[PDB]
C-alpha cells in the first residue's frame, strides 16, 4: 500500500500490457524499483531488480523502467504461463522494503463455454448423516458464471457455495466447484437434482441433472 | 541455493512463533546476501517482516520491529514472533535477496493463529459417472470436508496426475471448518483399467488417506 499498484492488467496473447508502480521520494525516487512475479500457488519470484536488470531466466519479453517516483513493468509477447500476480518494490529510506498491492494479470483469450459435470454424494458421506452434491464448470472463460441449483425442479437458494481456481497457466481458463449441502434426509426426500449453467460461451444454459440412484 | 521453511501450520493466539530456514547449497557467512523473511495474508500481497545479514546486523519492518526477532545460527536462520494474534495468519516465506540479482524464495509454509481445535478431514470420492463424462472425456475427484485448519495437500497417483487436475480453494463452511473439492479429467477409455487414487494429506492433524475413486 506504499506502493501504489493497479490491482488488475490484461491483454490478449501476443499483445503487450504495462504494470504501474507509483510511489514517493523516499523509497523510488531515492532508490530502485524490483519486481516479483507469483504464480498461483507459487512463491513469488524475483522477475527484475535494479529497475530493468533480469536475472537468469527470466525473458527478454520482461522490462523494466524508472523515473521520478513512478516505475514500470512491461510484458511483450504475452503467454499463457504469464499470468500471476505482479508485485513492485522498493526500499524505503525510513520503512525499509515496502511493496506494492500488486498486480493480476489476465490474459485475454478467445471465448471458452464450461464443460458441466455433477456428482451425486457418495455412499459414504451419506452414511454421515450429510449429502454434498458437486457441480463442475470446468475450463472457461471469461471467469463471470452462474450456477442455479434445481431440486425437484424448484429453484434453491443460500445452501451452496462456490469456489474458483487461479487462471491455468496453460489454456489461460477457469474452473468452478458449485457444492449444494443437504442434509441426508433433505437428499432422500426428493427425486432430481440439476445444475443449471449461464455462460456466454454459452447460446442457453447448460442443464445437468440426475435422478437419485442412477449411472 | 534452496531454502527450506519449517514450523506449525497452527499457533494459540499470544504465543511465540517460531520458524526456521534451512539453507542448502551454501553457507550463510559471507555477503552480500539479506537473509528475509517474508509473509503474504491469504489471498492478498506481501508484506516485508527483515533482513539478516551475515554479519549479524538486522532490519525490522518497523510496524513489527517491537515484537520480531531475527537470528543467525553458528546453516540457518530463524523469524520469531511474539505475541502472535489472529492478524498474523499468513505465509511465511523465508528468501535470499542477492543485491547482484541471485535472488530465491523459499516455498513458503502456512501459519494459522487460531484457539480452534484441530479437525481431521473426511475424504469421499466423487466417483465418474456417464453424467461426469462428455465427449470421451471423464471427471472425477475428491471431496474433503469439514477440517481445520489449513491446508490440505491432495495429489493423483502419488503425483503422476498434474494435467486437467483442479484443487479448488477451500471455502469456509458455517461449521467453522474447511471444505475442498480436488477433480480431474482423464480419457474415459481409462475408467476400467487404469487405477485413480485421491491422496489427501492434512499434517495439523496427522491425516493420510489413499483413496481409490471408483
Ligand atoms: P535494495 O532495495 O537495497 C539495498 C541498498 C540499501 C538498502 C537495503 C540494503 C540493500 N542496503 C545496502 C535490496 C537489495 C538486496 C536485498 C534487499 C534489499
Amino acid at each position: 500500500s506504499v506502493l501504489t499498484q493497479p490491482p488488475s492488467a490484461s491483454g490478449t496473447p501476443g499483445q503487450r500490457v504495462t504494470i504501474s508502480c507509483s510511489g514517493s521520494s523516499s523509497n523510488i525516487g531515492s532508490n530502485y524499483v524490483d519486481w516479483y512475479q507469483q504464480l498461483p500457488g507459487t512463491a513469488p519470484k524475483l522477475l527484475i531488480y535494479r529497475n530493468n536488470q533480469r536475472p537468469s531466466g527470466v525473458p527478454d519479453r520482461f522490462s523494466g523502467s524508472k523515473s521520478g517516483t513512478s516505475a514500470s513493468l512491461a510484458i511483450s509477447g504475452l503467454r499463457s504461463e504469464d499470468e500471476a500476480d505482479y508485485y513492485c518494490a522498493a526500499w524505503d529510506d525510513s520503512l525499509g522494503t515496502v511493496f506494492g498491492g500488486g498486480t493480476k494479470l489476465e490474459i485475454k483469450r478467445t471465448v471458452a463455454a464450461p464443460s458441466v459435470f455433477i456428482f451425486p454424494p457418495s455412499d459414504e458421506q451419506l452414511k454421515s448423516g450429510t449429502a454434498s452434491v458437486v457441480c463442475l464448470l470446468n475450463n472457461f472463460y471469461p471467469r463471470e458464471a452462474k450456477v442455479q441449483w434445481k431440486v425437484d425442479n424448484a429453484l434453491q437458494s443460500g445452501n451452496s457455495q462456490e469456489s474458483v481456481t487461479e487462471q491455468d497457466s496453460k489454456d489461460s481458463t477457469y474452473s468452478l466447484s458449485s457444492t449444494l449441502t443437504l442434509s441426508k434426509a433433505d437428499y432422500e426426500k426428493h427425486k432430481v437434482y440439476a445444475c443449471e449453467v449461464t455462460h456466454q460461451g454459452l447460446s442457453s444454459p447448460v442443464t445437468k441433472s440426475f435422478n437419485r440412484g442412477e449411472c | 541455493v534452496q531454502l527450506q521453511e519449517s514450523g506449525p501450520g497452527l499457533v494459540k493466539p499470544s504465543q511465540t512463533l517460531s520458524l526456521t530456514c534451512t539453507v542448502s547449497g551454501g553457507s550463510i557467512s559471507s555477503g552480500g546476501y539479506y537473509w528475509s523473511w517474508i509473509r503474504q495474508h491469504p489471498g492478498k500481497g506481501l508484506e516485508w517482516i527483515g533482513y539478516i545479514y551475515y554479519s549479524g546486523s538486522t532490519y525490522y519492518n518497523p510496524s513489527l520491529k517491537s515484537r520480531v526477532t531475527i537470528s543467525v545460527d553458528t546453516n540457518q536462520f530463524s523469524l520469531k514472533l511474539s505475541s502472535v494474534t489472529a492478524a498474523d495468519t499468513a505465509v511465511y516465506y523465508c528468501a535470499r535477496f542477492g543485491t547482484r540479482g541471485n535472488t530465491h524464495w523459499g516455498q513458503g509454509t502456512l501459519v494459522t493463529v487460531s484457539s480452534a481445535s484441530t479437525k481431521g478431514p473426511s475424504v469421499f470420492p466423487l466417483a465418474p459417472s456417464s453424467k461426469s463424462t462428455s465427449g470421451g472425456t471423464a471427471a472425477l475427484g475428491c471431496l474433503v470436508k469439514d477440517y481445520f485448519p489449513e491446508p490440505v495437500t491432495v495429489s493423483w497417483n502419488s503425483g503422476a496426475l498434474t494435467s486437467g487436475v483442479h484443487t479448488f480453494p477451500a471455502v469456509l463452511q458455517s461449521s467453522g471448518l474447511y471444505s475442498l473439492s480436488s477433480v480431474v479429467t482423464v480419457p474415459s477409455s481409462s475408467l476400467g483399467t487404469q487405477t485413480y487414487i485421491c491422496n489427501v494429506n492434512h499434517k495439523p492433524s496427522n491425516t493420510k488417506v489413499d483413496k481409490k475413486v471408483e
